[PDB]
């Protein structure tokens, strides 16, 4: 989050590191994610600096939507093993956007817009899908 | 009767305690004019101040050399001219100093008027860089031929180290020329200057049958008057050789020599691994016993070297990735030398042991690199022990751990040995489904 | 397509599908 934080702090003083610093510390994600997780919403803000500041490297971006879709599988599977174990043991439609805008929320930890960017981020950099 | 004084202060001068541009530029060119007022042993007394200067300030060189200019007339200038390109950075030097540097080298060979250690001084470094004027080897191709045929058996090496200088030399027939020399002298040797001849012929892959037959044939001498260098040099020499050539009986003595080297670099070490490894196959079913006996002890000095610190030459604090692979894979290959079924030599496994525990003691630094070596995951995997293969599972779940993005081949590859080896951890079979 | 990033894989690997599409005779040999 360190590292997060000083990313975000140059991207505020819009000035661009060399390209080898930045894998650097892509590297050093990838190495203390382990440790300490990092979150799918300081992961979204990274991917938006690193893409805004020009770095071509596709690794960075590999890993920072798979630190993303880890984060949403993982919330998934404990909703689903808590409902499975649940049944082992035994405006309406404003209000029906609503809850949707916030169970959204709560899996991906960021707001649909957010993520639909990221999406065709991801598709205009060729990802498949 | 100066030389005390001026070697106190070429001792003294190494730590910066003038402080003037200008007394640094004179001082510099007060050393390049003295040098060559010196005998040899005083040479490295010059070289190792002036060279940290040079490599502190290549700059001011351009002064020094405008300061004092190169002349070809004198035989007491060719150490003048040969200090100099070793003082100058290999890397971090000007292109001006070393293109004048190249000209004067030129007219001294033109000159032919130098002395033949001179020659080699300067040369040796000289074919460091090479950067500008290729005609110099063709240049050089005659200034070796002039001497092609007067070179005794301890003036053979000054040639053939300027012979080895650039990479355009090695097309060189003056190398064939001095082979038919070697060839005329074949009996006579000199175990000091073997050894030499033998670290500058193994650069380019040139093999002359009779010439190794020869330097075999007195082995039985080589065994007592070659010292460990000069026993190692032509022991890869002899090895890298056509199997016509190699005398399965005479390369048991030199072997025998090496045993018991006790403190050896672990360049030499890695020589000998690519010399095991260059023996062809026909000749291996002869030499097992050499290649186990040689197998016995490289493992006890690899674990040594493994353990000793990096200070005094070992690995314990080593951070070149690029490095240990090459070791280590080297180190393998040794090993893959020998029969399937073959039983391994003793004590070589404690080694194989030493190397595991080290490399799993250092993981999640040594895949941090920009190229971890994945291609030792293979080395370890050819060899029929599980703890090769549990080191190589491990290592693979830590790239799992990391989520390193994989090329699909290697995807490929890692899968095969998946299924080749039956292993059972999940996060790896997880990230390989995920991957492929 | 970045994505790639210099990595022709399956459509550029060695496969015996990919060896199997040309017609040059194997004679100079790789």
């Amino acid at each position: 989050h360190e590292l997060v934080r000083v990313l975000t702090a140059f991207a505020r003083a819009k000035i661009v590191p060399p390209k080898r610093f930045l894998a650097l510390l892509g590297r050093r994600f990838a190495v203390l994610n382990k440790r300490k997780k990092l979150g799918s919403l300081p992961s979204y803000r990274a991917f938006v600096n690193l893409y805004k500041m020009g770095h071509d490297q596709m690794n960075t971006f590999r890993f920072l939507a798979d630190c993303i879709l880890e984060t949403i599988d993982s919330n998934i599977k404990a909703e689903k093993k808590r409902l499975r174990l649940a049944q082992l043991q035994s405006d309406p439609h404003l209000l029906q956007n609503l809850r949707a805008r916030e169970r959204f929320k709560r899996l991906t930890e960021l707001k649909p817009s957010m993520f639909t960017k990221l999406l065709l981020v991801l598709a205009r950099f060729g990802a498949p899908h | 009767m100066l030389l005390p004084t001026l070697e106190r202060l070429l001792e003294r001068c190494g730590r910066p305690i003038f402080s003037n541009v200008e007394d640094v530029r004179m001082v510099m060119a007060s050393l390049l004019d003295i040098s060559a007022y010196v005998d040899r042993a005083s040479t490295k007394v010059i070289a190792k101040p002036l060279r940290r200067f040079c490599h502190k300030d290549p700059d001011t060189v351009a002064s020094v050399m405008e300061a004092v200019p190169i002349d070809a007339a004198e035989p007491t200038h060719g150490r003048r001219a040969a200090m100099l390109l070793r003082c100058l950075p290999k890397h971090s030097c000007d292109e001006v100093i070393w293109e004048r540097a190249v000209a004067a080298t030129l007219a001294g060979l033109k000159s032919r008027k130098w002395d033949l250690h001179d020659y080699r001084v300067a040369m040796a470094h000289a074919g460091r860089g090479g950067r500008h004027a290729p005609a110099l080897a063709a240049a050089a191709e005659e200034f070796v031929s002039s001497s092609a045929r007067t070179a005794s058996q301890s003036e053979l090496p000054a040639l053939l180290v300027i012979l080895t200088s650039l990479p355009e030399l090695k097309r060189s027939p003056c190398l064939q020329v001095a082979a038919d020399r070697i060839v005329q002298l074949s009996e006579i040797l000199s175990p000091a200057a073997i050894g030499q001849i033998c670290a500058s012929v193994n650069k380019v892959s040139f093999r002359h049958t009779a010439m190794a037959i020869a330097l075999q044939e007195e082995a039985i001498r080589f065994a007592e008057e070659s010292d460990l260098f000069s026993a190692v040099q032509l022991f890869s020499f002899i090895c890298q050789q056509e199997k016509e050539a190699i005398s399965p009986d005479a390369v048991k003595c030199l072997a025998e020599r090496v045993i018991e080297g006790k403190d050896l670099d672990q360049e030499t070490v890695s020589v000998l691994c690519r010399a095991l490894r260059s023996i062809p196959r026909p000749h291996r079913p002869e030499l097992l016993r050499e290649i186990g006996e040689m197998m016995e002890f490289l493992g006890g000095e690899v674990k040594e070297l493994l353990e000793l610190p990096v200070a005094k030459g070992g690995l314990k604090g080593d951070v070149s990735a690029g490095d240990i692979q090459s070791f280590i894979s080297k180190f393998l290959s040794l090993d893959g030398l020998l029969p399937a079924d073959h039983d391994r030599p003793g004590t070589y496994m404690a080694a194989i042991v030493a190397c595991v525990d080290y490399i799993t003691e250092r993981l999640e630094d040594i895949v941090s690199d920009e190229n971890p070596p994945f291609s030792i995951i293979p080395h370890l995997l050819n060899i029929n022990m599980e703890e090769t293969r549990r080191c190589g599972q491990a290592i693979i779940r830590e790239a799992a751990e990391q989520g390193i993005h994989f090329p699909t081949l290697q995807v490929f590859r890692f899968l095969l040995a998946l299924g080749d080896h039956n292993m059972r951890d999940q996060r790896v079979y997880r990230h390989l489904r995920n991957e492929f | 397509n970045p994505w790639n990033d210099g990595d022709a894989g399956w459509r550029g690997a060695a496969t015996g599908a990919r060896a199997n599409r040309g017609r040059g005779g194997f004679r100079r040999g790789r």
